[PDB]
């Protein structure tokens, strides 16, 4: 009975292939567009990156302390 | 001695017993099947249709085969736009053999 178990349906999704034809749906580029930082091999910006603005966590202002007697 | 008629929404002239292909019909491989709709009878003497379809002719015609055509093979292609499609198609036909010509 080795050769008869299955899994549930739903269970397997066979992962994404990129670059793998035209009929495949994401080849040529694999659903990354056209030329760009973020087509590049190893582009993008870091966490909190807004293009050069200030980014939100330095526009705000720090507030508060943290306790010691809180952890015990 | 030939008569004309509408099967498959495509007219047909066909003479005595000659098999003419047509557009496949709900009707089994071993039985006759009628064509009331005849659209014209020429013989020695003609006869025409003063109003359509004549007024009794008939034709008398047995299946004899139900096979498809051949394979016809589909391509859709986009010059420079990275969309290329393929497909087949296989018509499916009816062949009929005609047994009688009515008047």
């Amino acid at each position: 009975r080795l050769n008869t178990l299955s899994p549930a349906e739903g269970s397997k999704k066979a992962g994404k292939r990129l670059g793998r034809g035209i009929g495949s749906g994401l080849g040529k580029t694999g659903g990354r567009g056209h030329k760009g930082q973020k087509s590049r091999s190893g582009g993008g910006v870091r966490r909190g990156f807004e293009g050069g603005q200030m980014p939100l966590y330095r526009r705000l202002p720090k507030f508060g302390f943290t306790s010691r007697k809180a952890a015990i | 001695m030939y008569a004309v008629f509408q099967s498959g929404g495509k007219q047909h002239r066909v003479s005595e017993g000659q098999t003419v292909r047509l557009e496949k019909l709900d009707i089994a491989t071993g039985e006759t099947v009628e064509f009331a709709e005849v659209l014209m009878i020429a013989n020695g003497e003609e006869v025409k249709i003063g109003v359509p379809f004549v007024d009794g002719g008939v034709i008398k015609a047995e299946v004899v085969a139900h096979g498809r055509g051949e394979k016809v093979k589909i391509v859709k292609f986009r010059r420079r736009k990275h969309y290329r499609k393929q497909q087949g198609h296989r018509q499916w036909f009816t062949d009929v053999k005609i047994t009688g010509i009515s008047a």
